[PDB]
RNA sequence: AAAUUAUUUUAAUUAAAUUAAUAAAUAAUUAUUAAACUAAUUUUAUAUUAAUAUUAUGAAAAAUUUAAAAAUUAAUUUUUU
C-alpha cells in the first residue's frame, strides 16, 4: 500500500481529471455525478478489440506488474 | 413491530448470498426446500413468534423511570458496564 | 359503438370459449409425470381422467388407434434389465467420437472409405428427398 | 387385479401440443411475449412444448389464447413410430444442434453474426483442408530433401 | 428432467395454484380445514 | 416503481450505466474467490485435516427441508452435511465419522448434538 | 488394476474434479504433452482453466457432463456448447486440425487422453480417457496427454455410468477443473485473481453435487 | 463506531473451537494480500507503435498457438533485443 | 448483399466445392486414398506426385 | 469508435494471404481488394497482432 | 412519383369519351378504375365469386332433396375431398356422377378410417447376432413391404405374371449380379 | 414503543363481545389494530394479556349487563375459540371483501357475454381473498339463478356458512347462516379481459 | 402559406420528462452508420448499444380520475401497403 500512496500522490492532477467521454470501462460519463469526474486509469479508445471476441486469453490483458488493463 | 418502517440492509458478502440462492433455488426446484424460511415474505409474521413468543410484551412493556436510569453508583462501582439513559426505545 | 345486441350465435359460440379454457386448465393441473411400471402394459387404458364423455371406441374409424394399438399391446421392454438387453444393440453411426470397428462380423466402415465430405449419390426425386448441402452440419 | 402394481417404477413426463386459436394482435405485450416463448405468433401456428415447470406458467398465462393437448411420453413414442428402448436423449444426441434457425441470440444482429461465422467455419473448413494438404506435402518435401543427401 | 428429479411433485406453477381452488392444497401432516372432525361425524 | 429515465438508462444498458450492475455477482469483496482452508500445515500427513470448514452457516440461510425429526440418530444428518463438504470427504467416509461419534461419545440424536 | 504412463517434465498438469450420481469422486490430474502437440495441448489447457473467455460460448470445462461413456473403451466428455454431446468447438473459434501422430501423441494407451474429433481435420473440445489399448485409434485421434492422478476415479465413472450404447446410465460431470503446474501456471493465476470472476457459473454448492450446468 | 470492546461473548472452555466469522475484512481482506490488484495503476507491457517496434511474448503465443501453415520464427530468435569488455555492442 | 451490420451474412455467402461439385470431391478422395496406398507401400516419390498433384 | 484495418502494401495472391488472416480472426469480416485486404472491427490491438505475425512470417 | 403513364397511355383506348381525348383526366380515371379492380379482386371478388359456386351446387344438391348444409358436411365425412369449384362442374356437366356423390353420403356406408400413424416393426425388439451374410430381420421386413408395393403400381413388364407377380426371388435379385 | 414506531396491532383478550371485524368475543386472544384496541382497554371490552387473564376472565352477559360471567380458558375453550374464530374469520373476510372482475361485454344490454358460474365465484374467492369454500353453498339471487350473474356493475350473491350452531354464534354476526359476497364486473377489452 | 421531378422495394417501434417575457434548442423517440454473444432454465425465447442526424408538448374504444363542464384534462395497449 505504501508504494501506491506515492504512485497516486506524485501524479500531476491533470492525469486524474476526467479526460475522455468514455470511462476506461466503456461507459459514457455524462455530467452531474461528481464521483465520476475522476478518471484515474487512462482510457484507450482505439485499443483492445481482440479481447472477449477471438478467444484471446486473459493473460494478454495484464500489464507488466500483473494488474489488468481495461479496454 | 410496524411493517411501515423499513431499514436498508447491505450485507457485505455477495458470495455468501449468491452461493445460497443458487442452492435455495436449486433445492426448491427439486421440491426439497422448506417454505418456512426466515427470508420468506409471508412467513415473517409467524417466524418471530416461534422463537420469541411474547415479543409483543417485550416492546409494549413501559419502563419505570427508576430502571431506565439505573443507579449511577452502579456505574462507578462498575456493576453496569455503561449507563445509556437515552436509548430507551425497542426498535425491533 | 355498441348499439345493437351481440347476435345470439356469437354468445353461444363464446360460451364454448370459456368451456375451452375450462378444458385447458384441466390439462394444466395434471401431474408433471406419471409413476408407471415397466412390466405392466404401456397405457392399458391408462388415459388421464378424460372419461367424462368418452368417444371413438370403435378401435378403427378412431383417430387414436394408430397409437393405443401399441400402448395397450404387451410392452416388449418389460423390465429395466430387459432395456439394456435391448439398448446394448443400437449403434450411433454419425455421433462425434471414437469407435471399435471389428465389433460387427465383417463390416468395413464407410466414412473411412469415401472420405468425410463425399456423400452417397442419393437419387433425387419427389418422394425421395435426401439431405441437401451436407457441408453445413459441422458445428 | 385389486393390487397396486408391483415393479421398478419408471416415471414418464408429458408433452404438450400447443396451437393458437385467438389472434395474437388483440392481446397485451406480455401475453404476446409468452406466445413468443412458445414459438407461436400467428393464428393457427402449432408447436410441441414440454411439460417442464416454467413452461407450465407460460402456457398458463395464455390459456385463453391456445388450445393445449397433453401426451404422456409413451403416447408420444407411438405417435411417431419409435422403439420403446430408444429414449429421446439419444435421438436428439443425433440431430445436429444447428437445425433450421439454429439459435435465438439476443437481437437480429447477434443472429446475423451467428449465421455469419457459421458461414465462416465453412470457409475455414475448406481452408484448413487446403493447407493440411500442403503441410503434409511440405513435411514430405522436407524428408525427400533431407534423405536426398543420404 | 425426470432424471435429476427436477420435475416437481406438486402439479401447477406457484402463481397458478393460487388462482385455482381445485388443486387441493398440498399440506401433508395437517388437515386442510384446520382441526380434524374430532367430533364423531356419526 | 421503476419509472424515470435513469431506470430506462440502466435497465437497458444505456449511456453510462452501460455495465449497469457495477457490482454484479461473481465478485466477492471479502475472500476474492480463494478457498479459506489452510494447506500450509505443519505435518503433511495432517494437511487433509482442515478440509471441510464452514465458511458461513451453510444450513440456516439456505432453508432446506430437513424432514429429519430431532430424535433420529446422528447417522441421519449425513446426507445434509455432505452436500456442503464433498471435495473434502467421500460420502461413505462421513458415515465412518458420523458413526464413531455415535459409538464413542454419549451423543446419539440430532437433539443431543444441539 | 495398474496404470503406467509416459512421465514428462515441464508440462501442464491439469485436473478435473469429476462427480457422479451426486457423489464427488475425487480429482483426475491429467498431464498435457506440450512437447509434441503444442497447438492441441494448449486448446485443452485453455478450456480447463477458464483462461480464454467468450468465443462461441463459455469456453470452460467446469460443469459440462461426460456425455458419452463406454465401459472398457472410452470415457468421453467435453462438448461445451449444447452439453448433451453433439458439438465441437475450439478456443480458436474453429475446429482446428490434428498436428502430429509421429510419437507420444499417436499412441492411445490405457491411461491416456485423446482429443476426439468429428472429421479427421476437425479437432475440438471433446476428449476421452482411453481405458484400453485401442490399436484402431492410433493414427486417427491425437493423444493430448495422460492421466497422472486418480485412475481409479475414472475407472469408476466408466463402471457406474457407462453403457455399451455409449449414453450414460446415470449422471456424471466435471465439477471443477484447473491447472496445477507446467508452463504458464502462475501466469494464469494472475489472469484469475481478483474480485470479479472470469466466468459466471452456479455456486460450487451446486456444480459439485446436484446439477451439471445443463 | 465504538469498536469491538465489551469483549467477545465472555465465555471460556476447553471446547472453544467453533467460530470464525472474522469481520469479513480479516479474511483475505485485512490480510491485505492483493486488494491493490484492483486498485493499482497498471504498468503496460511493451507497446507496438508506428515507430517503436517493441515485440511482446504475450501476443506471440496467440500466434504460436494457431494452426497456421507457414510457421513463424521462434520468439527468441525473432528478437533484436538481448569480448572486448564483456562483449562490445 | 447491400447490408453490412444486419443481414450481412449475405456478403459472405459461401458454398463448399465439396457440395456444389461432386466430380471434384471424388477427385479429392481418389488422391487421398492414393496417398495412403503409397503410405503403406512406402512410395515416397509417389506420395508427392499424389500430393503435389492434389494441391494443384 | 468502430474501426477497420487495411493491409495496403502487399503483392502476391491476397487470397492465400487473406486465407491466413481468417485463421487468426475467425470472427472479423475480411474483404479482399486488388491492392489491399480490409479486415473489419479490429482496432490498434489488431494492428499489433498483425506485425507480430508479419515478423513471424519473416517479412 | 411515377404514374406508369406509358403502361396506361395506350390503354385509354377502351375508356369512354372525355377520358380518351385528354390525358390528365384519362389516366386519373383508369389509374383509379384499375386501382379499385386490383383492390376489389384481392379482397372482395372471391367471397362473392365463391358464392355463385356455392349457390350452384346447393340448388343442384337441392334438386336431390339434400341441402348444402348437409352436403358440405357429408362430403368431409367420407374423406371425399372435392373442392366446391369442382362440385359445380359436376353439378352441371356431369349430373349423374354428382348425384352419385349425393347418394353416397346419404348412404350408411362406413367412411374410410383415418390413416394409421407409423408402426414399430417388431424386429426392432430382437437383437440380430451380427453375421456378415444374413440380413437384419427388420430390413427384409421393410424390403418385402416395399417390393410387394412396387409390383402393386401399374401394368408393367416387371416379371409380368397374372395378378400378383414374383417376389421371393425379387428380394434376392442381388445374387443375379453375383459371381 | 417509540412515538414513531408503534405496534400496528397488539394482543387483546376481549371481555365483552364486539360485532365488528376487529371485534372478538368472550375471552379469545386476538391481535387487533392498535388504534381500535386502545379504545377498548379504556372501554373495558378488552384487557392486555397479563398472565392472570390467560386462565380466566370475567366476560359480559347482556342479561344483567355487567362483568359477571366467568369464562375460564382451559384447553377445551381454546378448542372452542379457535373453531369459533376460524369460522367468523371466513365470515368477516368475505363480508368485508369486495371481489372484482374483468370481463368482455360486446353488445348493448350491458350483459356479460359469458356469464358467471358458481365455479367463477369460488374462483374469485380463493384468488383474491384465499377463502376456500365449497361452490355448492353459493346461492345466487333470483335474477341470476337462471343465466348466471350475466350483468356488469355490482352483483352480490349469498354464501352459506353452514356450521354455526355449536359455536353459539348469533347476534355477533349479521346473519348466522349466510353472507353477502359482493361481486363487481368491470368490463375490459381483450387486452386485460379473459374468457 | 404553395411547391420540392426519377414504380416493381426487403428488417421493427413512437415518445410525452427538465424549460420557455411560449417554442429552431434537451431528454424520450425516429433516423443514418456501426457494434459485442456473462449464470439463471427449455436443446425455449429474446432490437440491447455506440456514434452522429433531429424546427414535436398532448394518447381511438375501453378501465377509471379530476371539472357547472356543456369537453377538456389526466390517464395507457391500440394506431392497416
Amino acid at each position: 500500500e505504501i508504494e501506491a500512496l506515492l504512485e497516486f500522490h506524485a501524479m500531476r492532477p491533470e492525469k486524474l481529471r476526467v479526460r475522455a467521454r468514455h470511462r476506461p470501462d466503456g461507459s459514457v460519463n455524462m455530467g452531474d455525478d461528481p464521483n465520476f469526474w475522476a478518471q484515474a486509469l487512462p482510457t484507450r479508445a482505439m485499443d483492445g478489440s481482440m479481447q472477449r471476441g477471438l478467444g484471446w486469453s486473459r493473460r494478454t490483458t495484464m500489464g507488466a506488474n500483473g494488474v489488468p488493463v481495461v479496454y | 413491530i410496524n411493517p411501515s418502517y423499513k431499514w436498508l440492509d447491505v450485507e457485505p458478502d455477495i458470495q455468501k448470498v449468491y452461493r445460497s440462492r443458487c442452492m435455495r433455488a436449486a433445492l426448491q426446484a427439486r421440491g426439497k426446500a422448506s417454505m418456512m424460511v426466515a427470508g420468506n415474505v409471508h412467513y415473517r409474521a409467524e417466524l418471530d413468534h416461534v422463537t420469541e413468543p411474547h415479543w409483543r410484551e417485550r416492546v409494549m412493556r413501559v419502563p419505570k423511570a427508576t430502571e431506565r436510569f439505573q443507579d449511577p453508583n452502579y456505574f462507578t462501582r462498575g456493576l453496569v458496564p455503561s449507563l445509556r439513559p437515552l436509548s430507551r426505545y425497542s426498535y425491533e | 359503438e355498441l348499439l345493437h345486441p351481440l347476435p345470439v350465435w356469437a354468445r353461444r359460440q363464446q360460451w364454448l370459449k370459456r368451456d375451452t379454457v375450462e378444458m385447458n386448465e384441466a390439462i394444466l393441473r395434471e401431474p408433471y409425470y406419471r409413476i408407471k411400471t415397466f412390466a405392466q402394459p404401456a397405457a392399458f387404458v391408462s388415459p388421464r381422467v378424460s372419461e367424462s364423455a368418452a368417444h371413438e371406441p370403435d378401435t378403427q374409424q378412431s383417430s387414436r388407434y394408430g397409437v393405443d394399438r401399441q400402448l395397450r399391446g404387451p410392452r416388449r421392454a418389460v423390465s429395466p434389465e430387459r432395456l439394456q438387453e435391448l439398448r446394448e444393440q443400437l449403434q450411433f453411426v454419425g455421433s462425434i467420437g471414437p469407435k471399435v470397428p471389428p465389433a460387427a462380423g465383417a463390416g468395413t466402415a464407410y466414412q473411412d472409405e469415401y472420405g468425410t465430405r463425399l456423400r452417397p449419390r442419393y437419387p433425387q426425386s419427389w418422394d425421395t428427398v435426401p439431405p441437401h448441402q451436407p457441408s453445413r452440419s459441422e458445428i | 387385479t385389486t393390487t397396486i402394481a408391483a415393479g421398478p417404477y419408471r416415471r414418464v413426463g408429458n408433452v404438450f401440443i400447443v396451437t393458437c386459436i385467438d389472434h395474437p394482435f388483440k392481446f397485451s405485450w406480455e401475453v404476446n411475449r409468452m406466445l413468443r416463448e412458445l414459438r407461436l405468433e400467428f393464428m393457427g401456428q402449432t408447436t410441441v412444448v414440454p411439460d417442464i415447470p416454467p413452461v407450465r406458467k407460460r402456457i398458463w398465462r395464455v390459456r385463453h389464447v391456445v388450445r393445449v393437448d397433453q401426451l404422456d411420453l409413451d403416447e408420444a413414442k407411438a405417435l411417431i413410430g419409435i422403439p420403446e428402448h430408444i429414449s429421446f436423449r439419444d435421438l436428439a444426441g443425433q440431430i445436429p444442434p444447428t437445425f433450421g434457425r439454429g439459435g435465438s441470440v439476443a437481437n437480429p444482429h447477434m443472429r446475423s453474426k451467428m449465421n455469419f461465422m457459421r458461414l465462416r467455419r465453412m470457409r475455414l473448413r475448406d481452408v484448413m483442408h487446403r493447407d493440411q494438404l500442403e503441410k503434409r506435402l511440405l513435411e514430405e518435401r522436407h524428408h525427400a530433401l533431407q534423405q536426398q543427401q543420404q | 428432467f425426470e432424471e435429476e428429479e427436477l420435475l416437481p411433485r406438486i402439479p401447477g406453477t406457484p402463481e397458478q395454484r393460487s388462482w385455482d381452488p381445485e388443486i387441493p392444497l398440498f399440506l401433508e401432516d395437517v388437515d386442510e380445514f384446520g382441526r380434524p372432525p374430532r367430533p364423531v361425524a356419526g | 416503481p421503476r419509472s424515470g429515465v435513469e431506470w430506462h438508462n440502466r435497465m437497458r444498458n444505456r449511456n453510462h450505466y452501460r455495465h449497469w450492475p457495477w457490482a454484479r455477482w461473481t465478485d466477492d469483496p471479502v475472500r476474492f474467490h480463494q478457498d479459506s482452508v489452510c494447506h500450509r500445515t505443519v505435518s503433511a500427513l495432517s494437511t487433509v485435516a482442515n478440509n471441510g470448514a464452514p465458511e458461513w452457516d451453510y444450513y440456516a440461510e439456505v432453508g432446506q427441508a430437513y424432514e429429519t425429526p430431532s430424535h433420529f440418530p446422528l447417522s441421519y444428518t449425513a446426507p445434509f452435511i455432505y452436500q456442503y463438504t464433498a471435495q473434502c470427504w467421500s460420502r461413505e467416509d462421513l458415515q465412518s465419522y458420523l458413526e464413531r461419534i455415535e459409538q464413542s461419545s454419549g451423543l446419539r440424536t440430532i437433539a443431543d448434538a444441539a | 488394476l495398474y496404470m503406467p504412463y509416459t512421465p514428462v517434465a515441464t508440462n501442464p498438469v491439469v485436473y478435473f474434479d469429476i462427480t457422479a450420481e451426486g457423489d464427488a469422486l475425487g480429482r483426475v490430474s491429467v498431464e498435457l504433452f506440450r512437447d509434441v502437440v503444442p497447438r492441441t495441448s494448449e486448446n485443452f489447457r485453455s478450456l480447463c482453466t477458464g483462461e480464454r473467455g467468450y468465443g462461441q460460448c463459455l469456453l470452460y470445462y467446469k460443469g459440462t457432463p461426460f456425455h458419452r461413456i463406454i465401459p472398457g473403451f472410452v470415457m468421453q466428455g467435453g462438448d461445451i456448447l449444447t452439453k448433451d454431446g453433439r458439438s465441437n468447438v475450439s478456443v480458436f473459434g474453429y475446429p482446428f486440425p490434428d498436428e502430429s501422430f509421429e510419437g507420444k501423441a499417436g499412441k492411445h494407451l490405457p491411461g491416456t487422453v485423446g482429443m476426439a474429433h468429428s472429421g479427421p481435420n476437425q479437432n475440438g473440445s471433446q476428449f476421452f480417457f482411453n481405458l484400453g489399448r485401442n490399436e484402431q485409434l492410433d493414427r486417427k485421434f491425437v493423444v493430448v496427454g495422460q492421466v497422472l492422478g486418480g485412475w481409479e476415479i475414472v475407472n469408476q465413472v466408466v463402471k457406474l455410468c457407462g453403457s455399451r450404447c455409449g449414453t450414460p446410465v446415470s449422471r456424471a460431470w466435471i465439477s471443477d477443473c484447473g491447472q496445477s503446474g507446467g508452463y504458464m501456471a502462475e501466469e494464469t493465476q494472475e489472469a484469475l485473481q481478483g474480485e470479479r470472476a472470469q466466468h459466471v457459473i452456479p455456486g460450487k454448492e451446486v456444480l459439485d453435487l446436484i446439477q451439471p450446468r445443463y | 463506531m465504538a469498536g469491538h470492546f465489551n469483549p467477545t461473548p465472555q465465555a471460556n472452555s476447553l471446547a472453544a473451537t467453533h467460530y470464525a466469522h472474522t469481520p469479513e475484512l480479516r479474511h483475505m481482506a485485512d490480510g491485505a494480500a492483493m486488494s491493490l490488484s484492483g486498485q493499482r495503476i497498471p504498468l503496460l507491457k511493451p507497446t507496438l507503435s508506428k515507430w517503436s517496434r517493441q515485440l511482446r511474448s504475450d501476443i506471440y503465443d496467440e500466434l504460436l498457438k494457431l494452426p497456421l501453415r507457414y510457421a513463424l520464427h521462434d520468439f527468441r530468435t525473432l528478437q533484436a533485443h538481448i569480448h572486448a569488455s564483456s562483449g562490445l555492442s | 448483399g447491400r447490408r453490412f451490420n444486419l443481414n450481412f451474412e449475405e456478403k459472405f455467402v459461401y458454398f463448399s466445392p465439396f457440395d456444389y461439385d461432386r466430380v471434384f470431391a471424388l477427385a479429392d478422395q481418389c488422391l487421398e486414398r492414393a496417398e495412403v496406398f503409397y503410405q503403406a507401400r512406402n512410395d515416397r516419390a509417389g506420395v508427392m506426385r499424389v500430393l503435389q498433384q492434389r494441391k494443384e | 469508435p468502430a474501426f477497420y484495418m487495411r493491409i495496403q502494401n502487399i503483392e502476391g495472391d491476397m487470397f492465400r494471404f487473406e486465407e491466413e488472416l481468417m485463421k487468426i480472426f475467425p470472427t472479423k469480416k475480411i474483404f479482399v481488394r486488388s491492392h489491399s485486404v480490409y479486415v473489419y472491427n479490429v482496432n490498434l490491438d489488431g494492428r499489433a497482432v498483425l506485425h507480430h505475425w508479419l515478423l513471424g512470417l519473416g517479412f | 412519383y411515377y404514374r406508369a403513364t406509358a403502361e396506361l397511355d395506350r390503354l385509354r383506348g377502351m375508356l369512354r369519351g372525355r377520358a380518351r381525348l385528354e390525358r390528365k383526366v384519362g389516366l386519373k380515371r383508369i389509374t383509379f378504375l384499375m386501382r379499385t379492380q386490383t383492390r376489389y379482386r384481392v379482397e372482395q371478388k372471391a367471397h362473392w365469386e365463391r358464392a355463385i359456386v356455392r349457390k350452384n351446387v346447393d340448388s343442384a344438391a337441392h334438386e336431390h332433396g339434400s341441402g348444402w348444409q348437409h352436403l358440405r358436411n357429408d362430403l368431409a365425412r367420407q374423406n371425399l375431398m372435392l373442392l366446391p369449384r369442382t362440385q359445380q362442374q359436376l353439378a352441371q356437366y356431369e349430373p349423374l356422377a354428382f348425384r352419385a356423390v349425393m347418394e353416397l353420403c346419404a348412404s350408411r356406408v362406413a367412411p374410410p378410417p383415418p390413416p394409421m400413424t407409423a408402426q414399430v416393426p417388431e424386429e426392432a425388439y430382437a437383437t440380430r447376432p451380427e453375421d456378415p451374410k444374413v440380413a437384419h430381420p427388420a430390413a427384409r421386413r421393410q424390403l418385402e413391404e416395399c417390393v410387394e408395393r412396387m409390383l402393386c403400381t401399374g401394368r408393367s413388364d416387371v416379371l409380368q405374371r397374372e395378378g400378383p407377380r414374383t417376389t421371393q426371388a425379387w428380394m434376392d435379385a442381388w445374387k443375379e449380379y453375383d459371381l | 414503543m417509540a412515538p414513531e414506531l408503534q405496534l400496528e396491532y397488539i394482543p387483546i383478550i376481549f371481555t365483552r363481545t364486539i360485532l365488528g371485524p376487529q371485534g372478538g368475543f368472550a375471552g379469545e386472544e386476538r391481535l387487533i389494530k392498535r388504534e381500535v384496541a386502545q379504545k377498548y382497554m379504556s372501554e373495558g371490552n378488552a384487557v392486555t394479556p397479563s398472565a392472570e387473564f390467560h386462565q380466566g376472565v370475567w366476560c359480559y352477559n347482556p342479561d344483567s349487563e355487567q362483568y359477571d360471567r366467568f369464562v375460564e380458558r382451559n384447553a377445551e375453550f381454546l378448542d372452542f375459540a379457535a373453531r369459533k374464530r376460524q369460522w367468523l374469520d371466513v365470515y368477516w373476510r368475505v363480508n368485508t371483501g369486495y371481489l372484482l372482475f374483468g370481463r368482455q361485454s360486446w353488445g348493448q344490454g350491458w350483459l356479460l357475454n359469458c356469464p358467471l358460474r358458481k365455479k367463477d365465484i369460488a374462483q374469485k374467492l380463493w384468488e383474491q381473498y384465499k377463502v376456500r369454500v365449497d361452490p355448492r353453498l353459493i346461492e345466487f339471487r333470483e335474477k341470476d339463478r337462471r343465466t348466471g350473474i350475466q350483468d356488469l356493475g355490482h352483483n352480490w350473491c349469498w354464501l352459506y356458512l353452514p356450521g354455526a350452531e355449536e359455536l353459539a354464534i348469533d347476534r355477533e354476526v349479521y346473519d348466522n347462516k349466510r353472507v353477502k359476497v359482493r361481486m363487481h364486473i368491470r368490463k375490459m377489452s381483450s387486452y386485460g379481459a379473459l374468457y
